[PDB]
């Protein structure tokens, strides 16, 4: 019996079977509900739209994200997300397939309680397990030691592991990722004359952020270059046919990852978070940590981020260390791909939470069994 | 002038009446301190 | 963590990946003696019956003039280490003067 | 090391050609590098005699290590005096404030 | 030990890597 | 001339005159700096806030602690701490008052160097002395023999003294106290759903720890009691009006003092530190150490700690000894109080480090005069 | 059959065959257990690391020394140490090889009882002997008479021998050696700012002590020289890339051997122990103990100790008679070397404790067959 890997991220649900490069269902985690007066009768009008169907008809819908910063708020919407990704995207019964689920660290435990109760009572499985995303990222990296910076759409977390031993006191969580960058890009696109206020326009701002933005190596030199000459300005076409051109906003938007005070937040950037997570570890393993930095998630897909992060850590680390950052082209789905590693492992078959253990222990064995 | 200024050699209560000796009074004052 | 034929072929090849100073010093300290070589060439019977110790020495003696190769390989690695530690120090002393 | 490399080159040159074609270029590179190190040491002797005539010590009695240790301790005393004078000026400024 | 002396003298990785190419 | 006692704690500065019972200025040691953009010009917008002003305005301030584990890291901030506690709190000239200062043992010497240089040239006192906190706690206890556990905000240290003779080889230092308990409470309050990330919310988590937490007599029985029934759950009101309820975190938080492996430290607990500090002494005084366990500091102010501490030592000690924890009801300010008796001692007046001795001997006599 | 020599000291196990020059397996005696939570599954996570593997992987391990001051406290750990040094280091069968173990004098007898019983019933040999380390050091020195000062990692003991005759009433034991020097260096490196608290950091402080420390010829002049100018300061590189520079701690740390009051011990130094051990003997041999002061152990490997102890004994001895320290260049392994000559001696073959004699006499022959 093949297992299931379902990364339920804040932005994109990535679901599929065991042992694939791409997740079989990659779609944004949105539930659409109509906000206008339906005047035509019949023609297959639906009260809700999930996935790319909501993306297609987004002009006449209000889109809701059931997951915000790794914590699921609306649960009936999350049940609709799971029912759509089981019965329609993958078209398989949940009663005959074990399902590995991912989780951000330092998540509230009631979220684990409710996903265990819903997964064992609404979409009742033979077994399910709740795992950490950074461990799967280190699996997909193909190594054992190293520090992982995961950055999805709600959660950016740093986890250091040495020889298979994670350090739970050194795990750091930062609620700053691509949704906050999309909101900041909405805030700074208003400067050039372009207004985007609705939830349907969030997809357009996210598409602009995905296509045109990049990470600058030196911030102030790129400010001087953008202010002096318009060589950095690039164009984009909206679906209504309008043409926009952006300059410095190509590299002001991801800079909030390296400078969180742009959106008004006290905590430090991702390179200071990486460095402080390194120095919280014991002193002997740090040389192994500096040469094995791992980035995963879609937020580190800008084509300037590895050289900038190397420059910042080499500024922070002492000069006798080789700062090597692993930045594969496959790192957008590597959180899923290491889930293909762990679910296919022969040593993982005894660690699943079965139906019977849930039946004596209630929905509380998931704390003592998982991380 | 500043070297000559700095680095020159310089030019050269009522009486506590008691019927006890001192040692017993101080031992009692140590003894009553811990209460 | 390998067969004796790989060790003998790598000594014959002179590849210096996992042959440092101490392993070749140990190898020089266990050198095949005169009566050992004279007993090994006097063997006529089946090769597989003898121990691995004889097998390593016959694979080593198959190489023409093994001891010069072991000594110059050790001396080349040592000369590289002495050059890497002395030459920046000597340039630092000359620059200091 | 140079004496051992020269003896090694003489031993390889008397040996068979299979040793020679593999090892003579590394031996020649090591001998040339150590010879350049020996003229570097001779330049260090020339700068040592120039420093002994500079500092007006005897050429046979001057130790370069003692001179560099004296310069290191003097540079540490220089930096300590600079920091103490800077702190004294700062404390006088805050006292006047 | 005496009965032991008497009785003597007498893949995950390629499986997943094949199927990642299917997407 | 009246003397000054100024316990420069890691979390709270307690300063006041000699001969007084209560410390005059007890206030937290934080330097605030604004992190937002001020738009209203004028009306005395200070660039820094020190003390209770930083506490009252903490919602727009990044708060920095100048003292970390008894070692002063930022020195301009700690100069601002000393300027505030001399000029604003006590309202006295430092150049006309001797000033006893406190210190954790096994402190780096350059800290004592810089404190001596600042207190003799910036705030140039006639005389100052650098004492040890546990000796002052034994002064406030009134007895002469005893072993002192002092646990503050950064440093928990054990010092045994018999007949006024400390044993310097038996002094033990542990960098685990109330700030680590606060950060562990931040890590475990995320389980119930309450997120606290900024340094402004550190004062809220510290207030929750001060008001509601208590030391369990037996850990496993209290975990079973909290898991079975919700009678140990207690409520608290946040400043934004939200009501929280906590259960096992009332006694999981102070249990880190007895079990340091919760926050990833290899060291043993405070009871094993006390027992090893007793057994590092000579034999004939050990009984006199068992009946005089002096406990001081604000970390030992939970209302369950004396019975647990007696239970742990009684488990560790042989059965023919009367374990007696000396836990006074006003043990929070005992370091300052014993500084006040020591500053008012007539024999202490010859042990001051004067201005003239500093000018003759540099800033190095504090190693050769203090202990 | 060839014999085995295994100096199973407090710090470093030195084991090898008989008749060999150098000990083949020299490795420190530590048992390392993990203290963090392992999240990776598979690829052989062991629960206990012994030897060089514990040294390489020390950043996630608690290391325990099974031997403390020559007395084995934890016996399962010492069983694993013997298992590693037989099966994994030498790769030998102990059932077909005799074995000479080393022991400090004035050891508790039940320690020798348990060495005999575990060595004869877990790793059951044809024969085994327990020898005094100073006698083996005199075997390595190649002379018959002399006083031997041995100083390993736990025990510094003095034994004088004249013409083959050890005087048992003149043997002295002092529980002060390189582990106490390492702990004192951990205490005094905190003065310069460098904090070392874990068991893994003990190895780094031990590497600092092995690489940089030296015995001063005159202590007060060296303190004055280090206080005056920074010519005696030397730098070292930590595994995290930080560069430390130490001064007087290079020669304050080995001074505890000559001044035991630094760590609170009442007993006198090793020079007074050597002089009192000579003076406790009969008179006519004392001259022959002055010219043959044999040193051994790794603690006497500092490059200033022979001239210093010659100066101290020459101050202590009468001036009409020569003092000569016998300090070989290979005095680290001299206990093993003299064990190799004694194991290869023809006359020693009658002094083995055979298995038949052990079965006849119980575990009681080792009191009467050995010293
Ligand atoms: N090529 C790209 N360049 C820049 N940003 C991207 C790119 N691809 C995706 N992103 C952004 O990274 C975010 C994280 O993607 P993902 O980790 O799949 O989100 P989740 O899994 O949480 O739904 C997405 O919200 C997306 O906006
Ligand atoms: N009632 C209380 N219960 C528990 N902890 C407290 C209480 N009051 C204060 N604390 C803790 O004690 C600390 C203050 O200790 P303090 O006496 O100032 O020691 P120090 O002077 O070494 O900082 C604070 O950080 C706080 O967390
Ligand atoms: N080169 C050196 N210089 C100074 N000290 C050393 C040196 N080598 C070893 N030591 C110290 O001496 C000890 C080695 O002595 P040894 O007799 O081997 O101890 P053991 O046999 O108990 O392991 C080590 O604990 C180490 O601290
Ligand atoms: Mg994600
Ligand atoms: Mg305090
Ligand atoms: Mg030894």
């Amino acid at each position: 019996t093949t297992a299931l890997v379902c990364d339920n991220g804040s932005g994109l649900v990535k679901a599929g079977f065991a042992g694939d490069d791409a997740p079989r269902a990659v779609f944004p985690s949105i539930v659409g509900r109509p906000r206008h007066q339906g005047v035509m009768v019949g023609m297959g009008q639906k009260d809700s739209y999930v996935g790319d169907e909501a993306q297609s008809k987004r002009g006449i819908l209000t889109l809701k994200y059931p997951i915000e910063h790794g914590i699921i708020t609306n649960w009936d919407d999350m049940e609709k997300i799971w029912h759509h990704t089981f019965y329609n995207e993958l078209r398989v019964a949940p009663e005959e397939h074990p399902t590995l689920l991912t989780e951000a660290p330092l998540n509230p435990k009631a979220n684990r309680e409710k996903m265990t109760q819903i997964m064992f009572e609404t979409f009742n499985v033979p077994a399910m397990y709740v795992a950490i995303q950074a461990v799967l990222s280190l699996y997909a990296s193909g190594r054992t030691t190293g520090i992982v910076l995961d950055s999805g759409d709600g959660v950016t977390h740093n986890v250091p592991i040495y020889e298979g031993y994670a350090l739970p006191h050194a795990i750091m969580r930062l609620d700053l990722a691509g949704r906050d960058l999309t909101d900041y890009l909405m805030k700074i696109l208003t400067e050039r004359g372009y207004s985007f206020v609705t939830t349907a326009e969030r997809e357009i701002v996210r598409d602009i952020k995905e296509k045109l933005c990049y990470v600058a190596l030196d911030f102030e030199n790129e400010m001087a270059t953008a202010a002096s000459s318009s060589s950095l300005e690039k164009s984009y076409e909206l679906p209504d046919g309008q043409v926009i051109t952006i300059g410095n906003e190509r590299f002001r938007c991801p800079e909030t990852l390296f400078q969180p005070s742009f959106i008004g937040m006290e905590s430090a950037g991702i390179h200071e978070t990486t460095y402080n997570s390194i120095m919280k570890c014991d002193i002997d393993i740090r040389k192994d940590l500096y040469a094995n930095n791992v980035m995963s998630g879609g937020t580190t897909m800008y084509p300037g981020i590895a050289d900038r992060m190397q420059k910042e850590i080499t500024a922070l680390a002492p000069s006798t260390m080789k700062i090597k950052i692993i930045a594969p082209p496959e790192r957008k789905y590597s959180v899923w791909i290491g889930g293909s590693i762990l679910a296919s492992l022969s040593t993982f078959q005894q660690m699943w939470i079965t139906k019977q253990e849930y039946d004596e222990a209630g929905p509380s064995i998931v704390h003592r069994k998982c991380f | 002038s500043s070297i000559e200024r700095l680095f020159s050699f310089p030019a050269a209560e009522p009486k506590e009446i008691t019927f006890l000796d001192a040692k017993k009074s101080l031992n009692l004052n140590i003894f009553l301190k811990q209460f | 963590k390998c067969s004796n034929e790989e060790v003998a072929a790598m000594i014959r090849a002179g590849d210096t990946t996992k042959f440092d100073v101490e392993v070749l010093k140990q190898l020089l300290k266990l050198l095949p003696e005169k009566h050992e070589i004279e007993n090994l060439r006097a063997f006529t019977e089946e090769r597989a019956k003898l121990a691995s110790a004889d097998h390593f020495y016959l694979l080593l003696l198959a190489i023409p003039c093994y001891q010069l190769r072991i000594e110059c390989m050790l001396l080349c690695e040592g000369a590289a280490a002495v050059l890497d530690m002395v030459r920046p120090k000597a340039q630092l002393v000359l620059a200091a003067c | 090391n140079l004496k051992k490399l020269l003896e090694t080159e003489r031993k390889v040159s008397a040996s068979v050609a299979e040793v020679q074609e593999q090892y003579t270029e590394r031996l020649q590179a090591s001998i040339s590098a150590f010879r350049a190190l020996d003229e570097l040491f001779e330049a260090i002797e020339q700068k040592q005699r120039e420093l002994a005539d500079y500092l007006c010590e005897d050429a046979q009695q001057l130790s370069l290590e003692d001179t560099f240790s004296t310069m290191k301790a003097f540079r540490d005393l220089f930096l300590r005096a600079l920091k103490e004078n800077k702190d004294r000026k700062e404390q006088a400024a805050k006292a006047e404030r | 030990r005496k009965q032991q002396l008497a009785e003597e003298e007498a893949c995950v990785i390629d499986a997943l890597l094949a199927d990642i190419r299917k997407g």
